[PDB]
RNA sequence: GAACUCGCUGUGAAGAUGCAGUGUACCCGCGGCAAGCUCAUCACAUCCUGGGGCUGAAGUAGGUCCCAAGGGUAUGGCUGUUCGCCAUUUAAAGUGGUACGCGAGUAUCUGCCGUGGGCGCUGGAGAACUGAGGGGGGCUGCUCCUAGUACGAGAGGACCGGAGUGGACGCAUCACUGGUGUUCGGGUUGUCAUGCCAAUGGCACUGCCCGGUAGCUAAAUGCGGAAGAGAUAAGUGCUGAAAGCAUCUAAGCACGAAACUUGCCCCGAGAUGAGUUCUCCCUGACCCUUUAAGGGUCCUGAAGGAACGUUGAAGACGACGACGUUGAUAGGCCGGGUGUGAGCUAACCGGUACUAAUGAACCGUGAGGCUUAACCU
RNA sequence: GUGAAGAGGGAAACAACCCAGACCGCCAGCUAAGGUCCCAAAGUCAUGGUUAAGUGGGAAACGCGGAAGAU
RNA sequence: CCCGGCGAGGGGAGUGAAAAAGAACCUGAAACCGUGUACGUACAAGCAGUGGGAGCACGCUUAGGCGUGUGACUGCGUACC
């Protein structure tokens, strides 16, 4: 406890939490940019890597775990086509962060996550 | 007489020789390169000071790298104390190894333990402290496997060493 | 009512932070422990571990006295019970003070532990340590050549304490035993959804179960209570008068308890008595005054440190360690292994700059004050 | 007699013990009780001894012992 | 006129004797909260004051040791009803 611990806590409800790792993994790949806060944006740049770097296999499986953890049809239609093409090249870091400072509502740090290729 | 400075590398159950599955520590033996002697004269006591590893100078400053040309070694993990035999004395530059230590099979082993954060009192009471992280003074270990060739050193049981923590290996006197 | 709100001893319309004596403490904070059945502390006026005298002490085993608080000094059946009665252990389940100690067991405040900010150690910074001083513990059953041997009339029956073998406890690690490991995989009931089957996802405690990566765990084992040394009380004494003897003492002049210290280790130079070792750097100018460890102005911004960026097996916040484009510090990818069941693989290991870790900015100096002594001038 | 309704000085503080009744001020001296190794001021004074026990510096009755006490 | 948010408020100019009279509007002390001034304090124990007191800045008799502000320290000192 306390020591080689990966993944921050986030005190929730623990199907909550993935439902809100799913929703925010969603609609940052629609928007192709998001701002959330960097506890929350570590998490999201972890958890959403692992999906942008299986699409480069497109397959029959893939695309059914794609759209398990997504469960949008949208999403699942646009992916496996534009983002592995995209950074066929790259291999990893497919994403950057930005800090803009705090939230001046709840003096809560806010960050933009977008693509590194960011368009094209 | 001379200690040794090291790291953890594992702690498992290896096969005896006679084939049984026995607790075994797994400790490096790093060359340990002597960088300062001391004399009852210039500081009132004499002991040998010296360092193991090699890190970047990017982490050392200038001031101990200077400390360290002095020393005419370069700059390690850091610098550790040993008490001399108060017989024969050593020279500055070279570097010792696990060697003579399988003559004696009581050496001592010192070390830290696992990384444990503030306990409750319930927890660790059942007057809030810390736990672990302190150096070790179990004694009275006996040497199992002295391959100097893989320059790593096995004992008797457990080490008291976290995962990539420093410790240290003297030929102890007591038992 | 106001506080610049320490401990012990003595007095006290009687437990004194405010009285007399005595000891300790750099100033100011954060998180806990609640003293004002759980938690303990102290004296011996001693239950044991015991060692020494006497013994109606042949040895174990004992009976009485002298020393010893270093350590321990239970679990059950009756009371609310202290106490007290019965069963089984052990070395014992010891006697007393603390209002049989302990019922604040918005704590404002004092008291104790972990951890920080300011400053001092006299030019600054960096580390490495001597180290006074405080703390952890001196636990214990059995066997073996010694040994049915010396001593002892026979019988009885050692100094031995050298070796191994269990137990209560702390320290340490998950590799073997497994548990946990809602962040890994598989089975599956009801309902909804993807145009529909198959196939997938949400809700029903992770819907309910079967295993389990890394880490943590005891039910697992590694070390352990030294030996030795100094000093010892009682006791035991080699030789020996005053007092043609004796005597532990008057002369020469020793051994000696498990009791004290050291011997192992933790913190520790805020030890203000502020310690020692090494290394790197600052080597300008000008002006004024009440005339000196004086002040002020332009330039300089060195060594070193820190706030940011990646972070950790360090962490409540602080704080510590590593990386920071002269790169594996974090994230992801490939490979290997485990798990689950040919696939997914979180946390296990090697490689990879693909991404994030920048350029910069801030504090920090301009030779270090005075007095005495030895060295070349 | 004290306090009640007298301060002040000595005894470690101590309302009950001892000296001693403050008009005020003054950087003078002399004394009461009590002390003159300091803290804390004064002789480490002088004469002849007891005490060798830290009794002094806490302990009766009883026959030098009695003596064990304030963590 | 300007800052400010096209507000509130404030600052210049002017009126106004006076704006240290501005619509919270005569004069405006204390309790309470700040800034600067001069001094002390980070090894020192308790009704926090009393006499002594070197130093630290200023004006003075232009020193001649005077006071103002303070007290590192020293002996003493156990609130009121």
């Amino acid at each position: 406890m306390r020591h080689r611990k990966s993944g921050r806590q986030l005190n929730r409800n623990s199907s909550h939490r993935q439902a809100m790792f799913r929703n925010m993994a969603g609609s940052l790949v629609r928007h192709e940019i998001i701002k959330t806060t960097l506890p929350k944006a570590k998490e999201l740049r972890r958890v959403v890597e692992p999906l942008i770097t299986l699409a480069k296999t497109d397959s029959v499986a893939n695309r059914r775990l794609a759209f398990a953890r997504t469960r949008d049809n949208e999403i699942v239609a646009k992916l496996f086509n534009e983002l592995g093409p995209r950074f066929a090249s790259r291999a990893g870091g497919y994403t950057r962060i930005l800090k803009c400072g705090f939230r001046a509502g709840d003096n809560a740090p806010m960050a933009y996550i977008e693509l590194v290729d960011r368009s094209e | 007489m001379i200690g040794l400075v090291g790291k953890k590398v594992g702690m498992t159950r290896i096969f005896t020789e006679d084939g049984v599955s026995i607790p075994v520590t797994v400790i490096e033996v790093e060359a340990n390169r002597v960088t300062q002697v001391k004399d009852l004269a210039n500081d009132g006591y004499r002991a040998i000071q010296v360092t193991t590893g090699a890190k970047k100078a990017n982490r050392v400053t200038k001031p101990e790298a200077g400390h360290f040309a002095k020393a005419g070694v370069e700059a390690g993990r850091g610098l550790w104390e040993f008490r001399l035999a108060e017989g024969e004395e050593f020279t500055v530059g070279q570097s010792i190894s696990v060697e003579l230590f399988a003559d004696v099979k009581k050496v001592d082993v010192t070390g830290t333990s696992k990384g444990k954060g503030f306990a409750g009192t319930v927890k660790r009471w059942n007057m809030a402290g810390q736990m672990g992280n302190e150096r070790v003074t179990v004694q009275s270990l006996d040497v199992v496997r002295v391959d100097a060739e893989r320059n790593l050193l096995l004992v008797k049981g457990a080490v008291p060493g976290a995962t990539g923590s420093d410790l240290i290996v003297k030929p102890a006197v007591k038992a």
